[PDB]
């Protein structure tokens, strides 16, 4: 929107190329509802108001998220977003900084994309019971903080595999690695 | 298949007139997961009867996994010494309900929570005066989130202004653009 | 009654499963976070997504009509 | 404690998401069916392919260590 483009010009008050660079990185990575924590220090950066600074950070956040979303990998495709009457040297600076991060930003989002609960660590032990062997399969699961509640994000599961059930599991892990070959046959 | 050897003799001897009724019942069982009546009808003790049920299920579960053609199924059946008259019943039953059986397994979600019911209603407030306040309608959405682990619905209610629901619509249109890119 | 605080998805196609070698059947995973701080994650079959997508189109049309009728009410 | 009884999985590729239009990432979801004390539980897990092969490789190491007895 026009309000976003008006806000981005506030970067012309910046003190270094890195200040623009760091604000781009931070505006992408903090969540849309979460940007607020830097507002005063951002205000002191550029000497802007808090209300201007929130719209600035939202403008960068929308711009960087949209660029990451479409995987815009040429300057003309990024430059085409900007109006004819928009400061050329600023848009060149923003375009460069975008191309410096778009691979990184797109990867960062793919690391935090939604899923079922994610394995984060794994351990195992073999142990002879009163005699017969058993495996104590120990997994750490990481659930999304938004959704586990006030429970911890990281929860540990521990499973007894017997020799018989371990064979049934490896038969399943077998078929998976086989299925992972037969794709697009015939 | 040394284990199969017992089942092939047991199934071949089973009453062919009663056989299609049981196959249909097991197929009905397969989209998800009376014994005394079967024990008396098929003259098998509980442990003996189960081997037949387990063998039929395993045959159907293997058949669905590979989406075997009727000619392909009979090719495997003729190799394991099953008599054709039982094979004819299997192939007939498979040829009709097969694709629909596979489609359910193709549709069945793994994850625990699945959206089951969608309900919308719309709520309105009314302005006969010159300006009491120029106030919008708002919609509410009933989501029936089936916790299929339990089969307990969470009936989830979310409310939208026109100012919001259009933003939500553009996201669903983005999902549709992604979902149509699968072509 | 809570409004949507965040709405998030991924579009998946299942290639193989424990009981089907080659399913190729897609689904949309949804995650909602809401204004009361509740959150939900659920998987939507394509048929149920088309229902939801079509339903939003109706309710938008009614809301935009009733909104427009209020201008007719000022006239 | 927590004796496994059965397993399921879904293997697929991710076409897109909220943050990325075209994604192409590849995922394995597992459903583990567990018991304690005559009540079942389902445990749900999602894995990248590196985590699958490492999960497979390590569970193979267990099999070598278990068949070693009787």
């Amino acid at each position: 929107t026009a309000e976003h483009f008006a806000a981005l010009q506030s970067l012309l008050k910046a003190s270094s190329k890195d200040v623009v660079r760091q604000l781009c990185q931070e505006s992408f990575s903090s969540s849309a509802l979460g940007l607020k924590k830097l507002l005063d220090v951002t205000c002191s950066s550029l000497s802007v108001t808090q209300e201007e600074a929130e719209e600035l950070l939202q403008a960068l956040h929308r711009l960087t998220r949209l660029v990451a979303f479409r995987d815009l990998s040429s300057a003309e495709a990024i430059l085409a977003l900007f109006p004819e009457n928009f400061h050329q040297n600023l848009k060149n600076l923003l375009t460069k900084i975008i191309l410096e991060h778009v691979s990184t930003w797109r990867t960062e989002a793919q690391a935090n994309q939604i899923s079922l609960p994610r394995l984060v660590d794994l351990d195992w032990r073999v142990d002879i019971k009163t005699a017969v062997p058993t495996c104590l399969l120990q997994m750490k699961i990481q659930e999304d903080p938004s959704l586990c509640g006030d429970k911890p994000s990281i929860s540990a599961v521990t499973v007894e595999l017997s020799k018989e059930t371990l064979d049934t599991m490896l038969d399943g892990l077998g078929r998976i690695r086989d299925q992972l070959s037969a794709v697009a046959s015939k | 298949s040394p284990s199969m050897k017992k089942a092939v003799s047991l199934i071949n001897a089973i009453d062919t007139g009663r056989f299609p009724r049981l196959l249909t019942r097991i197929l009905q069982k397969l989209h998800l997961k009376e014994e005394e009546k079967l024990q008396a009808a098929f003259s098998l003790e509980k442990q003996d009867l189960h081997l037949v049920l387990e063998t039929i299920s395993f045959i159907l579960e293997q058949a669905v996994y590979h989406n075997v053609k009727p000619a392909a199924l009979q090719q495997q059946l003729e190799n394991i010494h099953l008599r054709q008259d039982k094979a004819e019943a299997f192939v007939n039953t498979w040829s009709s309900m097969g694709q629909e059986t596979v489609e359910k397994f193709r549709q069945r979600i793994l994850a625990p929570c699945k959206l089951e019911t969608v309900g919308w209603q719309l709520n309105l407030q009314m302005a006969h005066s010159a300006q009491a306040k120029l106030k919008s309608p708002q919609a509410v959405l009933q989501l029936g989130v089936n916790n299929e682990d339990s089969k307990s619905l969470e009936k989830v209610l979310v409310e939208f202004s026109h100012k919001e629901l259009f933003d939500f619509y553009n996201k669903l249109e983005t999902i549709q653009a992604q979902l149509d890119s699968l072509t | 009654l809570p409004h949507v605080a965040d709405f998030r998805w991924r579009v998946d196609v299942a290639i193989s499963t424990s009981a089907l070698a080659r399913s190729l059947q897609p689904s949309v995973l949804m995650q909602l976070k809401l204004s009361d701080g509740s959150a939900y994650r659920f998987e939507v079959p394509t048929a149920k997504f088309q229902e939801l997508r079509y339903s939003v189109a109706l309710v938008l049309k009614e809301m935009a009509d009733l909104e427009k009728r209020c201008e007719r009410r000022l006239d | 404690i927590n004796q496994l009884i059965d397993m399921e999985w879904k293997f697929g590729v991710t076409s897109g998401s909220s943050e990325l239009e075209k994604v192409g990432s590849i995922f394995l979801q597992l459903k583990l069916v567990v018991k304690k004390g005559n009540q079942t539980e389902n445990v749900y897990i999602e894995l990248t392919l590196p985590q699958f092969y490492s999960f497979l490789h390590e569970m193979e190491r267990v099999r070598t260590s278990m068949e070693c007895f009787c």
